[PDB]
């Protein structure tokens, strides 16, 4: 699955 | 309810089974992730063979052994099985959960 | 417009300066990310001090040297300075962009 919380 | 998208973190507080959690509404996440630091030690977790992909990759993350009943402040409810991962800054509400809450995104 | 949140990737197609891009609506990040493979080679990028926090790993992105004019299909517009990173599967529309489009999240 894909998980985009970078900033 | 209605929540505008701003520079601040869009946040949501819910019960999973009998415990309250706050998390970030993340339309970018396929699945929901709970911080290991917040995970009740008596709640069972299990191995998975899946891979979480984004900026890098987390292989075979743990996952809740049981489905959890989510409940919001209006007593809407459903089932979710989050992954449980250390070193996460915030819990992440993913589309597996958000899709059960019947959330729309709209513009004026 | 209105778009439900489902298990499928919430997507949005828009223009940045003169080029059309499709991306994933990502409320989890306050910044926008364009994949390096989609970045026009003649558009300048620069090193940054920002760290994008990933899944147990942090990447140091380049960023657009210039602000870009975004424009949607309804001719709303504004400005963003996206980051540019390789090896990402999709472009990611962050809350910096989503807030300028005045997108709301709503539930019954």
């Amino acid at each position: 699955p894909y998980v985009f919380a970078m900033h | 309810w209605v929540q505008p998208i701003t520079a601040q973190k869009p946040s949501l507080t819910l019960w999973l089974d009998d415990k309250m959690f706050t998390g970030l509404i993340n339309t970018g996440a396929d699945v929901t992730i709970i911080k290991l630091e917040d995970w009740p030690p008596n709640w069972p977790i299990t191995d998975t063979l899946t891979n979480l992909r984004g900026i890098g990759q987390s292989n075979n993350p743990k996952q809740s052994s049981k489905y959890l009943t989510w409940r919001d402040k209006e007593n809407n409810s459903g089932l979710i099985k989050p992954f449980v991962i250390p070193n996460l800054p915030v819990n992440l509400w993913g589309r597996d959960l958000l899709s059960q809450m019947k959330i729309m995104m709209a513009s004026p």
